[PDB]
RNA sequence: UAUUAAUCUAGAGUGUGGUAGGGAGUUUUGGAAUUUCAUGUGGAGCGGUGAAAUGCGUAGAUAUAUGAAGGAACACCAGUGGCGAAGGCGAAAACUUAGGCCAUUACUGACGCUUAGGCUUGAAAGUGUGGGGAGCAAAUAGGAUUAGAUACCCUAGUAGUCCACACCGUAAACGAUAGAUACUAGCUGUCGGGGCGAUCCCCUCGGUAGUGAAGUUAACACAUUAAGUAUCUCGCCUGGGUAGUACAUUCGCAAGAAUGAAACUCAAACGGAAUUGACGGGGACCCGCACAAGUGGUGGAGCAUGUUGCUUAAUUCGAC
């Protein structure tokens, strides 16, 4: 199920878009494979690249459980 | 993992991802190399997806 | 692959018109044959009632019940070590076995004729005087043991 | 002594460790499935582990914990086993927490049992 | 045609515009925490396996939480994903930039093509050079066990795994399928790009995949990404065991790399794959005192037979 380019902007950065990225994401440092949510190529990449960056800015836990 | 105000219904909720972050962990806590880890991850990953698609 | 297979007993006896006694009359069948089986058992239970004076029947059938068991073990090993998977047993085997216990117990005793001994014995059993209701509660006991072994699968 | 304190269970491959601390990192009382002199393959049956997390429930229960914070460690066949020990003692499941750290090869752990 | 005298683009390509890859490197941190130290409490265990033991604990443990330090590597995202020349690329963040995908009568007008020689790079062990070394394992060493463990078990554990430099430059770098080039039923998927439009569906082209036609390997199978079709160039190839031996020559003090006969000797290869089976010490279906669940004896006592054996003049001989 393709979720990014229909929901967001082709551009995500953290913020104005965190919501589209927290909807793969839990506070337990994890992102939602293409099982669950079948996003594309450069959608993945948008939301691991952009997830782990919150996890790396300290937004969202990034390994903690 | 952290799901809380239940002993059984948010624990039963709990013990899925308890367990799929224990053995996340538990995959990485002993040396290997990049071959065989590589080669069973995605043969399970390509069981998973033959049986999904 | 054999698949379940039913059990076959025989039909009571009429001192106490209990499928038991005639259980017993066949396991304690010297000779093969249950004649005498009969008079000693016979015997026994006027030894019973005449010993702390309360009636055979109840006192067998409390004997047997409180010699029941229930379990039966299915062996395993991992690599070296052989444990065991607690199974439900079918009850004919579990009166069965109380049945059999009763009777090697009840044989037991080298003083007198068998009479006074295996009555003495069926008192035993019945009055919880441990010759078989030890292994009873031996097995409960371990029931809070083996289930340990049973829950992983090796 | 706290009121809701922690109590640890390491299951380690051969033993269940279970150790009632404050959550100022002070541990007051201990239990574990050696303490009843269990070895191998025995202390690895969860009713081993049951019994040696039920001690420390009770006494953390008449100590000043009347609940405690279950923090579950570690995969085997006693690591729920202290949950519900502590929960029939007294010590109801306030919130559960798995805090099992996940490394990235920070070590390199010695030859891999077989 | 090798050559010459010109041109035209369409091969090399280049231009424009749209244009993506965990591409590489550079520069940063952040954490799961690993280990250690102090704060402490705890009051006899921790630990490891198939089994224990070795080992660790009473200068206060098991364990726990804080604070501090040093090293290592980055949970998920991870793709019938893309890119990178293979080697490879995944905690994130930035930069330089190779290169890419889409369509261009657009421009030189063949500028082309590869490749022996030649240029560069090249997992990695392991070498020394300076740090810390968090952790562990080659080697080594104890307890097992064994017919024996420096094999499978663990504890102690160095080189090393970490980084900076060279060298090692070999790999299952093998798709055991060369590079450039153009073409061959489809079908069902994906990613990227171009157009379009709630999304989308859809079309285009590639990339990334497959069943299978045709075609092609004995056969196994590949099959629009061929092992199909064909051109230029190169490398590898004729029996086994000897044998990549032996030599010569070299790159690097250091670990390694190319290297190449032959004596002797045997008809193939611990050969390949369509075919059948038992085994599994990988497994799978179905019957069976085969087991268990048991019931009774025997081996333990005596007894008769039958046998092994010894023996003489036979202890007849076949059966084991």
């Amino acid at each position: 199920y393709c979720r990014f380019c229909a929901i967001g902007q082709l551009r995500i950065d953290l913020i104005d878009d965190l919501e589209a990225l927290k909807r793969f994401l839990s506070p337990y440092a994890k992102i939602n494979p293409r099982r669950i949510t079948g996003n594309c190529q450069m959608h993945q990449r948008h939301v691991a690249k952009a997830l782990k960056r919150a996890r790396y800015l300290a937004l969202v836990p990034f390994v903690k459980d | 993992e952290v799901k809380n105000d239940d002993l059984e219904l948010a624990l039963k909720k709990f013990k899925r991802v308890s367990l799929e972050i224990r053995r996340l962990a538990q995959r990485h806590e002993y040396h290997l190399r990049k071959g065989m880890r590589l080669r069973e991850k995605r043969k399970i990953a390509q069981k998973k997806r033959r049986k999904f698609r | 692959r054999k698949n379940r297979a039913p059990k076959r007993t025989v039909l009571p006896d009429p001192v106490f018109n209990n499928t038991l006694v005639t259980r017993i009359i066949n396991v304690i069948m010297e000779d093969g044959k249950k004649g005498l089986a009969q008079r000693i058992l016979y015997g026994a239970f006027d030894l019973i009632e005449q010993r702390t004076k309360e009636k055979p029947l109840t006192v067998f059938e409390r004997a047997v019940g409180n010699v029941m068991p229930r379990l039966e073990l299915r062996v395993r090993r991992i690599a070296g070590s052989n444990y065991q998977v607690p199974t439900e047993v079918p009850q004919d085997r579990k009166i069965a076995l109380a049945l059999r216990w009763i009777a090697m117990f009840a044989r037991k005793r080298h003083e007198k004729t068998m009479l006074e001994k295996i009555a003495n014995e069926i008192i035993d059993a019945s009055n919880n005087t441990g010759a078989a209701i030890k292994k009873k509660d031996d097995t409960h006991k371990m029931a809070e043991a083996n289930k340990a072994f049973a829950h992983m699968r090796w | 002594n706290v009121s809701s304190g922690i109590i640890h269970v390491s299951c380690s491959p051969n033993n269940t460790i279970v150790s009632a601390s404050d959550p100022g990192g002070n541990v007051l009382c201990w239990a574990s499935s050696g303490t009843m002199g269990f070895k191998g393959s025995r202390k690895k049956t969860p009713y081993s582990a049951g019994i040696a997390a039920d001690k420390v429930a009770k006494t953390v229960k008449e100590m000043g914990m009347a609940t405690v914070k279950l923090f579950v460690k570690g995969t085997g066949r006693g690591k729920d086993t202290a949950i519900r020990s502590f929960a029939n003692a007294g010590l109801s499941i306030t919130e559960i927490n798995e805090k099992t750290p996940i490394p990235h090869n920070g070590c390199k752990p010695p030859k891999r049992p077989r």
